[PDB]
């Protein structure tokens, strides 16, 4: 679910 | 009654909410009342008005391939770039509400792509009025019947909002309701595909009884004031299930509007 969503996972980490 | 850990849980929320959303109600309604400044925001109602507008805005039109587009398609490049913006907000907020960033990250990513447009819609409602809406950071003023006038499908966009927005003004929510409620939104146990529903449901009950009593506190005349704000957040995920609907047709009808990537994985699979 990560892989379908790579930018919101970046913001999440940032 | 609301104890030391409440009161503390809400404050962190009301300070998460000031620190990342540049605009709120409070300079909104600022803004729109006028009663600060003789200079009022400049009012998009026409199409001769818009591209006064967006002389201004060239220099980021022509950054993307947006200059020569329709004009339907010029107008949401620019709302979806608003919308970015606050999902970028959104999710620093998110990060902030204490146990938010315990959760798995699958988890995370869910309750954002779910929750992002319920939020979006609620706190739009705070720069607009019955007759328009503010953009540009607060700067421009586009019209309710400008945007009722574009061409289908452009035209139906927004006027669900405004009529969501005129129904939730009028419970006269101020900032510190408005932070605890888009919360509520985001720390939502019933999301599809969420993997930890047990202590997410624990999270929501923790911030929607902080709402509770904090709304019992603020609006005490208000008796229901809770009860609406439930049937708002029922009404919102409504309004974003159909405008996600309207997103996919535009976006298998026009060929010429293009979706923002970080916008694009939020709607991919949605409902
Ligand atoms: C509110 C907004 C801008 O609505 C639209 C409308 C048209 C397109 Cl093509 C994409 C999005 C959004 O979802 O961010
Ligand atoms: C004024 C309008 C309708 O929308 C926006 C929205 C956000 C920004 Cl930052 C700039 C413009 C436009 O220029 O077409």
């Amino acid at each position: 679910l990560t892989e379908r969503h790579k930018i919101l996972h970046r913001l999440l980490q940032e | 009654h609301m104890t030391a850990d409440l009161k503390s849980l809400a404050k962190r929320i009301y300070e998460a909410y000031l620190k990342n959303f540049n605009m709120n109600k409070v300079k909104a309604r600022v803004i729109l009342s006028g009663k600060a400044s003789n200079n009022p925001p400049f009012v998009i109602h026409d199409m001769e008005t818009l591209c006064m507008a967006e002389k201004t805005l060239v220099a980021k039109l022509v950054a993307n391939g947006i200059q020569n587009k329709e004009a339907e398609v010029r107008i949401f490049h620019c709302c979806q770039c608003t919308s970015v913006e606050t999902v970028t907000e959104l999710t620093e907020f998110a990060k902030a509400i204490p146990g938010f960033a315990n959760l798995d990250l699958n988890d995370q990513v869910t309750l954002l792509k779910y929750g992002v447009y319920e939020a979006i819609f609620a706190m739009l409602s705070s720069v607009m009025n019955k007759d328009g809406m503010l953009v540009a950071y607060g700067n421009g003023f586009i019209t309710r019947e400008f945007l009722k006038s574009l061409r289908k499908p452009f035209c139906d966009i927004m006027e669900p909002k405004f009529d969501f927005a005129m129904k939730f003004n009028a419970l006269e929510l101020d900032d510190s309701d408005i932070s605890l409620f888009v919360a509520a939104i985001i720390c939502c146990g019933d999301r599809p595909g969420l993997l930890n529903v047990g202590h997410i449901e624990k999270m929501q009950e923790g911030i929607v009884h902080v709402l509770r009593l904090h709304l019992q506190s603020n609006h005490p005349d208000d008796i229901f004031l809770f009860p609406k704000l439930l049937q708002k957040m029922a009404d919102l995920r409504q309004l974003v299930t159909e405008h996600a609907q309207l997103v996919q047709i535009i976006k298998k009808t026009e060929s010429d509007a293009a979706l923002h990537p970080l916008l694009q994985e939020i709607y991919r699979d949605m409902y």
